[PDB]
């Protein structure tokens, strides 16, 4: 039953447990029917913490080859090179996952009119892309990078033209595709851009904020206040 | 400090 | 490479990997020679962290099924799918103990042997803790029998300030409080223990009296929540 | 719950 999938999610989130979760609701979203607003975040939920897991320690193995690089013990160095080869591997795998799901069933079943749900689908493109070129080199990087900001570029069309500056999605786009900008392509100055013109065109209608929107717009409002303070 | 995105 | 497993654990720990980390210092176990202090340490740290991962997930969903017919069902077998993760992690562990760690103390190890044999306890309580009727019943008995092997070794040979023995103190009083619900034998054994070591903490060096305090503290705390 | 070793 579907109803006992979405409850089976619910409890791996309880217990932390995050592989349950994005395995059943992986399982959810192969039953070709749309998701609702709380099993899209289910899903959200499941695969960020599956993928940050690897994306934490990734960065940690990545600062400790740096170190054990320039002592220059050969068999040491092998060791954590392979090791970040092995979690390279895994995260790649569970974008993949992701980004099946998303061409495959999340963004293909969205109706002509689902404007915000195409938006979170493929801002969730853009963000699936951007974590694999986090750690590609080479040729493959700059497929997964022009992959990116394609979802990314489509994502803030249809946001711009749709969706209120306010809406936590369309606020949390351009935070994501702002930091693509800045981390990925390394152009600080479309970076500085897209975020700056997204945090005032919210502030000028602070007064939509609603009861449902205020704590996850204001947060997303002050991580682009705080990124543009650490760019600037 | 890094960049922070959508958490 | 017995070197580079060691420090393939101490990687896998620094990357909050620790599946990773049990597999390399189950690795170096079974290269069937006595672990050092350092790579013990690793191999119980790594795990502690697994099978205690799978034990707070499991308080969870137990807590959820209790406090919550077509939904108790999907919680039940839930719990039970992370009971048969945690019974296989122990079930590592305890292979480990019986195979390679305490067959390979020394007559006269009995640092080690006292640390493996209140591991075996602590991993049987682990079992205890998700068991049921007779199977329960079994566990609780080779958990006891393992504490009590230990209990009497550190008697015999360890001094009551010993962090390894206040420890398994402090554990084997969890097992007689949560497992047994013999509070009185848990009282008895914790207060014993406690009061045993207060006789020596002014000849301990500023590390020693770091560790034992520690245990110490966390038998008074056991004893004042359970009275 | 009680303590163990932690
Ligand atoms: O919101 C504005 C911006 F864009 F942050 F500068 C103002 F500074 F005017 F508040
Ligand atoms: O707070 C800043 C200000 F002052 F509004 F310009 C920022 F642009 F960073 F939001
Ligand atoms: O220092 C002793 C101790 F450790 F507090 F028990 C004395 F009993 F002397 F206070």
């Amino acid at each position: 039953d579907r109803e006992q999938l979405v409850q089976k999610a619910r409890l791996a989130e309880q217990a932390e447990r995050y592989d349950d979760m994005a395995a059943a609701m992986k399982n959810v979203t192969e039953l070709n029917e749309p998701l609702s607003n709380e099993e899209r975040n289910l899903l959200s939920v499941a695969y960020k913490n599956v993928v940050g897991a690897r994306r934490s320690s990734w960065r940690v193995i990545s600062s400790i080859e740096q170190k054990t690089s320039a002592d220059g013990n050969e068999k040491k160095i092998e060791m954590v090179r392979a090791y970040r080869e092995k979690i390279e591997k895994e995260l790649e795998a569970v974008c993949q996952d992701v980004l099946s799901l998303l061409d495959n069933y999340l963004i293909k079943n969205c109706s002509e009119t689902q404007y915000e749900s195409k938006v979170f689908y493929l801002k969730m493109k853009g963000d699936y892309y951007r974590y694999l070129a986090e750690v590609a080199t080479g040729e493959k990087r700059a497929t997964v990078v022009e992959s990116s900001e394609k979802a990314y570029s489509e994502a803030h069309e249809i946001s711009k033209e749709h969706m209120q500056p306010t809406h936590p999605i369309r606020l949390g786009l351009a935070l994501n595709y702002s930091v693509f900008y800045y981390e990925i392509q390394n152009a600080p100055e479309q970076a500085c851009h897209l975020a700056k013109t997204a945090f005032d065109d919210a502030i000028a209608e602070l007064d939509t904020l609603n009861e449902d929107s205020y704590k996850d717009s204001t947060l997303i409002m002050q991580l682009l206040r705080d990124n543009l303070t650490l760019w600037t | 400090l890094r960049s922070c995105s959508v958490t």
